[PDB]
Protein backbone atom coordinates (compact mmCIF):
# COMPACT_ATOMS: atom_id res chain seq x y z
CA UNK A 1 0.00 0.00 0.00
CA UNK A 2 1.69 3.20 -1.42
CA UNK A 3 -0.27 5.77 0.97
CA UNK A 4 1.21 9.23 -0.66
CA UNK A 5 1.30 7.83 -4.09
CA UNK A 6 -2.76 6.82 -3.28
CA UNK A 7 -3.26 10.53 -1.72
CA UNK A 8 -1.64 11.98 -4.90
CA UNK A 9 -4.29 10.46 -7.30
CA UNK A 10 -7.16 11.38 -5.25
CA UNK A 11 -6.25 14.67 -5.01
CA UNK A 12 -5.58 15.00 -8.65
CA UNK A 13 -8.87 13.35 -9.55
CA UNK A 14 -11.24 15.68 -7.28
CA UNK A 15 -12.95 18.39 -8.95
CA UNK A 16 -10.94 21.55 -8.12
CA UNK A 17 -14.70 23.52 -7.20
CA UNK A 18 -15.84 21.10 -5.08
CA UNK A 19 -16.22 22.12 -1.23
CA UNK A 20 -17.67 20.84 2.01
CA UNK A 21 -18.49 22.87 5.22
CA UNK A 22 -17.01 20.78 8.33
CA UNK A 23 -19.28 21.57 11.34
CA UNK A 24 -16.81 23.48 12.92
CA UNK A 25 -17.01 26.43 10.69
CA UNK A 26 -14.22 25.46 8.54
CA UNK A 27 -14.37 25.22 4.58
CA UNK A 28 -12.76 22.13 3.27
CA UNK A 29 -11.85 21.92 -0.31
CA UNK A 30 -9.53 20.57 -2.75
CA UNK A 31 -6.57 22.09 -2.17
CA UNK A 32 -6.83 21.38 1.55
CA UNK A 33 -6.46 17.51 0.50
CA UNK A 34 -2.79 18.65 -1.01
CA UNK A 35 -0.71 18.01 1.97
CA UNK A 36 -2.40 15.74 4.19
CA UNK A 37 -1.19 12.61 5.04
CA UNK A 38 -3.07 9.35 3.86
CA UNK A 39 -4.10 6.84 6.23
CA UNK A 40 -7.14 4.36 4.32
CA UNK A 41 -8.75 4.75 1.49
CA UNK A 42 -11.75 2.26 0.60
CA UNK A 43 -15.49 1.56 -0.74
CA UNK A 44 -18.15 2.23 1.60
CA UNK A 45 -21.54 3.61 1.80
CA UNK A 46 -23.75 6.39 3.46
CA UNK A 47 -26.67 6.06 5.20
CA UNK A 48 -29.49 8.76 3.90
CA UNK A 49 -32.06 9.79 7.03
CA UNK A 50 -34.63 8.17 4.51
CA UNK A 51 -33.01 4.90 4.78
CA UNK A 52 -31.22 4.73 1.52
CA UNK A 53 -27.64 4.32 0.87
CA UNK A 54 -25.15 5.92 -1.37
CA UNK A 55 -21.69 4.66 -2.66
CA UNK A 56 -18.85 6.86 -1.22
CA UNK A 57 -15.20 6.32 -1.07
CA UNK A 58 -13.82 6.95 2.36
CA UNK A 59 -10.64 8.70 2.63
CA UNK A 60 -9.22 8.38 5.99
CA UNK A 61 -6.65 11.27 6.38
CA UNK A 62 -4.06 11.28 10.03
CA UNK A 63 -6.20 14.35 11.15
CA UNK A 64 -9.73 14.31 9.51
CA UNK A 65 -12.27 11.91 7.23
CA UNK A 66 -13.82 12.27 4.37
CA UNK A 67 -16.05 10.90 2.39
CA UNK A 68 -16.27 10.78 -1.89
CA UNK A 69 -18.90 10.47 -4.50
CA UNK A 70 -17.42 9.98 -8.08
CA UNK A 71 -18.72 11.92 -10.67
CA UNK A 72 -18.15 12.09 -14.75
CA UNK A 73 -14.57 10.69 -13.66
CA UNK A 74 -13.86 13.19 -10.77
CA UNK A 75 -14.34 12.98 -6.94
CA UNK A 76 -16.64 15.60 -5.49
CA UNK A 77 -16.98 15.30 -1.70
CA UNK A 78 -20.26 13.26 -0.47
CA UNK A 79 -23.51 14.97 -0.47
CA UNK A 80 -25.61 13.60 2.98
CA UNK A 81 -28.53 15.70 4.04
CA UNK A 82 -26.93 18.75 4.87
CA UNK A 83 -24.22 16.78 7.46
CA UNK A 84 -20.73 17.56 6.77
CA UNK A 85 -18.94 14.55 4.94
CA UNK A 86 -15.46 16.01 5.79
CA UNK A 87 -15.02 15.12 9.86
CA UNK A 88 -12.60 15.92 11.79
CA UNK A 89 -10.76 13.27 13.98
CA UNK A 90 -10.94 15.59 17.47
CA UNK A 91 -13.86 14.95 19.84
CA UNK A 92 -15.05 11.42 17.41
CA UNK A 93 -16.75 8.39 18.43
CA UNK A 94 -17.24 5.79 16.69
CA UNK A 95 -19.65 2.76 17.30
CA UNK A 96 -20.87 -0.55 15.80
CA UNK A 97 -24.01 -0.65 14.61
CA UNK A 98 -25.35 -3.17 16.88
CA UNK A 99 -28.29 -4.32 14.91
CA UNK A 100 -26.62 -4.29 11.74
CA UNK A 101 -23.01 -5.88 11.08
CA UNK A 102 -22.17 -4.45 8.35
CA UNK A 103 -22.71 -0.83 10.05
CA UNK A 104 -20.34 1.42 12.11
CA UNK A 105 -21.78 5.07 13.24
CA UNK A 106 -19.73 7.92 13.46
CA UNK A 107 -20.49 10.67 16.00
CA UNK A 108 -19.34 14.01 15.94
CA UNK A 109 -19.13 15.91 19.42
CA UNK A 110 -18.36 19.65 18.88
CA UNK A 111 -23.89 20.81 17.32
CA UNK A 112 -22.92 17.24 17.47
CA UNK A 113 -23.74 14.86 13.88
CA UNK A 114 -24.08 11.37 13.44
CA UNK A 115 -22.78 9.56 10.41
CA UNK A 116 -24.07 6.13 9.20
CA UNK A 117 -21.46 4.29 7.27
CA UNK A 118 -21.86 0.23 5.86
CA UNK A 119 -18.82 -1.86 5.00
CA UNK A 120 -19.90 -4.50 2.61
CA UNK A 121 -19.09 -7.41 5.20
CA UNK A 122 -18.85 -7.60 9.13
CA UNK A 123 -14.85 -7.85 8.99
CA UNK A 124 -14.42 -4.33 6.55
CA UNK A 125 -17.38 -3.24 8.99
CA UNK A 126 -14.66 -3.99 12.27
CA UNK A 127 -11.45 -3.24 9.72
CA UNK A 128 -12.78 0.47 9.55
CA UNK A 129 -13.63 0.75 12.96
CA UNK A 130 -10.41 -0.27 14.11
CA UNK A 131 -7.80 1.89 12.01
CA UNK A 132 -10.55 4.88 12.13
CA UNK A 133 -9.90 4.29 16.01
CA UNK A 134 -6.20 3.54 16.07
CA UNK A 135 -6.03 7.17 13.91
CA UNK A 136 -8.35 9.25 16.45
CA UNK A 137 -5.72 7.63 19.21
CA UNK A 138 -2.76 8.68 17.45
CA UNK A 139 -1.24 5.06 17.35
CA UNK B 1 -37.58 -10.05 11.09
CA UNK B 2 -39.71 -7.53 12.07
CA UNK B 3 -37.46 -4.58 13.03
CA UNK B 4 -38.00 -1.89 15.48
CA UNK B 5 -35.99 0.86 16.88
CA UNK B 6 -36.20 1.31 20.90
CA UNK B 7 -34.59 4.72 22.68
CA UNK B 8 -34.30 4.43 26.50
CA UNK B 9 -34.03 7.87 28.60
CA UNK B 10 -34.04 9.17 32.01
CA UNK B 11 -31.77 10.91 34.66
CA UNK B 12 -28.10 9.91 35.78
CA UNK B 13 -27.80 6.41 37.25
CA UNK B 14 -31.13 5.26 37.36
CA UNK B 15 -30.45 2.05 35.78
CA UNK B 16 -31.18 2.56 31.60
CA UNK B 17 -28.04 0.72 30.97
CA UNK B 18 -28.28 -2.19 33.43
CA UNK B 19 -31.66 -2.58 32.15
CA UNK B 20 -30.85 -2.85 28.60
CA UNK B 21 -27.89 -4.84 28.87
CA UNK B 22 -30.11 -7.36 31.17
CA UNK B 23 -32.56 -7.54 28.75
CA UNK B 24 -30.11 -8.70 25.51
CA UNK B 25 -27.16 -10.20 27.48
CA UNK B 26 -29.03 -11.62 30.47
CA UNK B 27 -25.86 -10.31 32.33
CA UNK B 28 -26.04 -7.77 34.65
CA UNK B 29 -22.80 -5.22 34.02
CA UNK B 30 -21.03 -5.08 37.14
CA UNK B 31 -18.82 -2.01 35.99
CA UNK B 32 -20.66 1.32 36.07
CA UNK B 33 -19.97 3.55 32.92
CA UNK B 34 -21.59 6.78 32.73
CA UNK B 35 -23.10 6.33 28.80
CA UNK B 36 -22.32 8.79 25.93
CA UNK B 37 -23.54 7.00 23.44
CA UNK B 38 -23.83 2.70 22.95
CA UNK B 39 -26.55 0.86 20.91
CA UNK B 40 -27.94 -2.81 21.38
CA UNK B 41 -29.68 -5.61 20.05
CA UNK B 42 -32.00 -8.33 21.06
CA UNK B 43 -34.58 -10.38 19.45
CA UNK B 44 -37.76 -10.77 21.36
CA UNK B 45 -41.15 -12.54 20.60
CA UNK B 46 -44.51 -11.42 21.59
CA UNK B 47 -47.88 -12.24 20.54
CA UNK B 48 -46.50 -14.63 17.95
CA UNK B 49 -45.00 -11.49 16.74
CA UNK B 50 -41.05 -11.80 16.10
CA UNK B 51 -38.99 -8.56 16.18
CA UNK B 52 -35.63 -7.58 16.28
CA UNK B 53 -35.45 -4.52 18.50
CA UNK B 54 -32.77 -2.11 18.57
CA UNK B 55 -31.75 -0.63 21.90
CA UNK B 56 -30.44 2.99 21.88
CA UNK B 57 -28.91 3.95 24.83
CA UNK B 58 -28.43 7.23 26.19
CA UNK B 59 -26.93 9.64 27.84
CA UNK B 60 -28.59 10.57 31.31
CA UNK B 61 -25.97 13.33 32.34
CA UNK B 62 -27.38 16.90 31.19
CA UNK B 63 -23.65 17.76 29.75
CA UNK B 64 -24.70 15.99 26.83
CA UNK B 65 -27.85 17.06 26.43
CA UNK B 66 -26.55 18.40 22.75
CA UNK B 67 -25.83 14.81 22.04
CA UNK B 68 -29.41 12.73 22.90
CA UNK B 69 -31.26 14.17 20.07
CA UNK B 70 -28.78 11.96 17.52
CA UNK B 71 -31.08 9.40 19.25
CA UNK B 72 -34.28 9.97 18.90
CA UNK B 73 -35.15 9.74 14.41
CA UNK B 74 -37.01 7.12 13.79
CA UNK B 75 -38.05 5.75 16.90
CA UNK B 76 -40.96 3.32 17.42
CA UNK B 77 -40.84 3.24 21.68
CA UNK B 78 -39.51 5.28 24.20
CA UNK B 79 -38.80 3.88 27.76
CA UNK B 80 -38.31 6.73 30.11
CA UNK B 81 -36.78 6.15 33.25
CA UNK B 82 -36.86 6.81 36.97
CA UNK B 83 -35.21 5.02 39.71
CA UNK B 84 -37.66 3.81 42.90
CA UNK B 85 -35.11 4.84 45.16
CA UNK B 86 -35.12 8.42 43.84
CA UNK B 87 -37.83 10.74 44.21
CA UNK B 88 -36.00 13.39 42.75
CA UNK B 89 -35.63 10.84 39.40
CA UNK B 90 -39.32 11.07 39.28
CA UNK B 91 -39.91 14.42 39.50
CA UNK B 92 -37.42 15.31 36.56
CA UNK B 93 -39.73 13.17 34.25
CA UNK B 94 -42.43 15.78 33.82
CA UNK B 95 -39.84 18.23 34.51
CA UNK B 96 -37.07 17.29 31.83
CA UNK B 97 -37.31 14.48 30.24
CA UNK B 98 -41.38 14.23 28.91
CA UNK B 99 -41.14 18.18 27.51
CA UNK B 100 -37.42 16.91 25.79
CA UNK B 101 -39.36 13.74 24.50
CA UNK B 102 -42.43 15.94 23.16
CA UNK B 103 -40.00 18.13 21.36
CA UNK B 104 -37.90 15.44 19.13
CA UNK B 105 -40.73 12.71 18.91
CA UNK B 106 -43.93 14.23 20.10
CA UNK B 107 -46.09 10.76 18.86
CA UNK B 108 -44.20 8.44 19.94
CA UNK B 109 -45.67 5.75 22.50
CA UNK B 110 -43.73 6.26 25.78
CA UNK B 111 -43.37 3.64 28.34
CA UNK B 112 -43.18 4.63 32.11
CA UNK B 113 -40.52 2.64 33.70
CA UNK B 114 -39.40 2.58 37.24
CA UNK B 115 -36.52 0.96 38.08
CA UNK B 116 -34.49 -0.58 40.99
CA UNK B 117 -37.83 -1.83 42.00
CA UNK B 118 -35.43 -4.40 44.57
CA UNK B 119 -34.66 -1.18 46.74
CA UNK B 120 -38.13 -0.21 47.63
CA UNK B 121 -38.30 -2.37 50.43
CA UNK B 122 -34.86 -2.77 51.32
CA UNK B 123 -34.26 -1.18 54.55
CA UNK B 124 -30.55 0.01 54.04
CA UNK B 125 -32.62 2.22 50.86
CA UNK B 126 -35.05 3.47 53.56
CA UNK B 127 -33.02 4.39 56.16
CA UNK B 128 -31.01 6.81 53.96
CA UNK B 129 -33.80 8.38 52.67
CA UNK B 130 -35.73 8.71 55.88
CA UNK B 131 -32.57 11.25 57.08
CA UNK B 132 -33.48 13.04 53.89
CA UNK B 133 -37.38 13.16 54.80
CA UNK B 134 -37.75 11.11 51.52
CA UNK B 135 -39.75 7.55 50.70
CA UNK B 136 -39.34 5.27 47.57
CA UNK B 137 -41.54 5.93 45.07
CA UNK B 138 -45.17 4.10 45.16
CA UNK B 139 -46.68 2.49 42.62
CA UNK B 140 -49.43 4.57 42.81
CA UNK B 141 -46.78 7.70 42.16
CA UNK B 142 -45.49 5.86 39.32
CA UNK B 143 -48.78 5.19 37.72
CA UNK B 144 -50.58 8.52 38.03
CA UNK B 145 -46.87 10.14 36.59
CA UNK B 146 -47.86 7.93 33.81
CA UNK B 147 -50.97 9.64 33.22
CA UNK B 148 -50.16 12.85 33.69
CA UNK B 149 -48.03 12.23 30.66
CA UNK B 150 -50.28 9.96 28.79
CA UNK B 151 -47.77 7.26 28.82
CA UNK B 152 -48.52 4.38 26.87
CA UNK B 153 -48.32 2.10 29.64
CA UNK B 154 -46.16 1.86 33.47
CA UNK B 155 -43.86 -0.72 34.23
CA UNK B 156 -41.87 -1.25 37.11
CA UNK B 157 -38.57 -3.60 37.13
CA UNK B 158 -35.53 -4.57 38.70
CA UNK B 159 -32.45 -5.08 36.29
CA UNK B 160 -30.37 -6.31 39.16
CA UNK B 161 -33.26 -9.58 40.33
CA UNK B 162 -34.61 -9.56 36.79
CA UNK B 163 -37.70 -8.86 38.08
CA UNK B 164 -40.20 -7.48 35.54
CA UNK B 165 -37.46 -7.21 32.68
CA UNK B 166 -39.02 -9.19 30.53
CA UNK B 167 -42.72 -7.47 30.98
CA UNK B 168 -40.96 -3.90 30.22
CA UNK B 169 -39.52 -5.48 26.76
CA UNK B 170 -43.11 -7.17 26.01
CA UNK B 171 -44.98 -3.76 26.25
CA UNK B 172 -42.30 -1.62 24.68
CA UNK B 173 -42.54 -4.19 21.71
CA UNK B 174 -46.37 -4.23 21.82
CA UNK B 175 -46.16 -0.53 22.27
CA UNK B 176 -43.24 -0.45 19.14
CA UNK B 177 -45.98 -2.55 17.26
CA UNK B 178 -48.40 -0.02 17.39
CA UNK B 179 -49.75 3.21 15.11
N1 LIG C 1 -29.91 -2.11 43.29
C1 LIG C 1 -29.94 -1.93 41.99
N2 LIG C 1 -28.95 -1.20 41.35
C2 LIG C 1 -28.99 -1.03 40.02
C3 LIG C 1 -30.05 -1.55 39.27
N3 LIG C 1 -29.86 -1.21 37.98
C4 LIG C 1 -28.71 -0.50 37.87
N4 LIG C 1 -28.15 -0.37 39.15
C5 LIG C 1 -26.94 0.34 39.54
O1 LIG C 1 -27.12 1.73 39.37
C6 LIG C 1 -25.89 2.31 38.89
C7 LIG C 1 -26.10 3.00 37.54
O2 LIG C 1 -26.73 2.12 36.66
P1 LIG C 1 -26.76 2.36 35.06
O3 LIG C 1 -27.64 1.39 34.42
O4 LIG C 1 -25.37 2.34 34.58
O5 LIG C 1 -27.40 3.82 35.01
P2 LIG C 1 -27.58 4.75 33.71
O6 LIG C 1 -28.96 5.29 33.90
O7 LIG C 1 -27.38 3.94 32.48
O8 LIG C 1 -26.55 5.95 33.87
P3 LIG C 1 -25.99 7.04 32.80
O9 LIG C 1 -25.29 6.17 31.74
O10 LIG C 1 -27.18 7.79 32.24
S1 LIG C 1 -24.91 8.15 33.79
C8 LIG C 1 -24.86 1.20 38.88
O11 LIG C 1 -24.09 1.27 40.11
C9 LIG C 1 -25.75 -0.03 38.69
O12 LIG C 1 -25.21 -1.29 39.06
C10 LIG C 1 -31.06 -2.28 39.90
O13 LIG C 1 -32.01 -2.77 39.27
N5 LIG C 1 -30.99 -2.47 41.27
MG1 LIG D 1 -25.91 4.39 31.11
Amino acid sequence: YEKKVRLNEIYTKTDSKSIMRMKSGQMFAKEDLKRKKLVRDGSVFLKNAAGRLKEVQAVLLTDILVFLQEKDQKYIFASLDQKSTVISLKKLIVREVAHEEKGLFLISMGDPEMVEVHASSKEERNSWIQIIQDTINHH
Amino acid sequence: AIRKKLVIVGDGACGKTCLLIVFSKDQFPEVYVPTVFENYVADIEVDGKQVELALWDTAGQEDYDRLRPLSYPDTDVILMCFSIDSPDSLENIPEKWTPEVKHFCPNVPIILVGNKKDLRNDEHTRRELAKMKQEPVKPEEGRDMANRIGAFGYMECSAKTKDGVREVFEMATRAALQA
